[PDB]
């Protein structure tokens, strides 16, 4: 098949569960397992959470943008923000690394993303914003 | 009862999913599908996803 | 509060469930009654189906556009399509009226919209597309 969806919401935090539901409900079309989904909703919470806090330093006007393109059993997620951006990519993408070590969750994030998803490609450019790929093929039995 | 707050209503269905999951896992002999769980509950795969979220929090 | 969301997706029969769940998840922030969230959820399905089966006459390349605005106990729903358009609005809105009678068409629809929502406004232009408003004031005790 070929199903695509595009979502845009304010960079508030109360929109976390919302981003999860929306992406999951859409990827639910691929007939996944309750786990594959719970993973997807995590991968999402990671990227979307980053944007909200890093990209827009929690500015309720930041507007987060999500894109999902299911096709031939392969989910094609994408989260992007027009915020602050990431100076060093490979470095900010290293395990335990942070800019806001204000705990509250971890130091992990690109680790979780890197883990669950089959492929994760990041892209940023100071003040322009970041565009995280994220892809996860889903199988059948 | 109408004024089921949605919080309570959604949370209740959430548990039913945990249960339906292991039930079908045994019944099928492998992890069950969102759809299969949806059907087992007389609900849509989307409502399963929605209800699930309420149970985690 | 002023929370807003914007969703777009292929005009596929399959995205009707996706759409209501998404809207529901979002309008959920208002902590409405399971009763209210259902009406809201019904209206979304009626309007998106209408957009898909009428506006785009089932053409997947359609792209339905949804927009929700939560702002102080009120839900602001908007379903839009760059489709066929409605020749006569007043006629299309009278109960039991349909253009696809020979296709098991619940004569109802706009009638359902009007009953569940507080306000329903339609703006349409042939070969331009259609936009249904829909406003729901959610109760607070
Ligand atoms: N959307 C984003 N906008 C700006 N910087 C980001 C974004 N996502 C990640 N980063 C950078 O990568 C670092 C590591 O992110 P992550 O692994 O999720 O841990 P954490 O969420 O604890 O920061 C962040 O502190 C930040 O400097
Ligand atoms: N988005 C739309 N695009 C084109 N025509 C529409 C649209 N929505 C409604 N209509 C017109 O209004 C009629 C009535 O819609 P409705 O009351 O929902 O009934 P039904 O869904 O059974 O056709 C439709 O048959 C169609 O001709
Ligand atoms: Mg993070
Ligand atoms: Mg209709």
């Amino acid at each position: 098949m070929r199903n695509e969806m595009h979502l845009q919401f304010s960079a508030r935090s109360e929109n976390e569960s919302f981003a999860r539901v929306t992406v999951a409900a859409f990827v639910a079309q691929l007939d996944p397992t309750m786990d594959e989904l719970t993973e997807i909703k995590t991968v999402v919470s990671e990227a979307v959470t980053n944007a909200i806090i890093h990209g827009y330093n929690n500015d309720p006007n930041g507007i987060v943008s999500i894109s999902v393109i299911i096709e031939d059993g392969v989910v094609h997620l994408t989260v992007r923000d027009e915020g602050v951006g990431i100076p060093d990519i490979e470095e900010a993408r290293q395990p335990l690394f942070t800019t806001k070590p204000e705990l509250e969750r971890s130091g992990m994030g690109f680790t979780i993303m890197e883990n669950f998803m089959d492929e994760v490609i990041v892209e940023s450019e100071v003040n322009k914003g970041t565009t995280v790929y994220l892809k996860k093929h889903i199988v059948k039995s | 009862d109408g004024t089921v707050k949605v919080s309570r209503s959604l949370k209740e269905m959430g548990n039913k999913i945990r249960k339906a999951k292991d039930e079908l896992s045994k019944t099928r002999g492998r992890a069950p599908t969102v759809t299969e769980i949806a059907d087992h509950l007389g609900i849509s795969p989307e409502d399963v996803v929605l209800a699930q979220e309420a149970v985690r929090l």
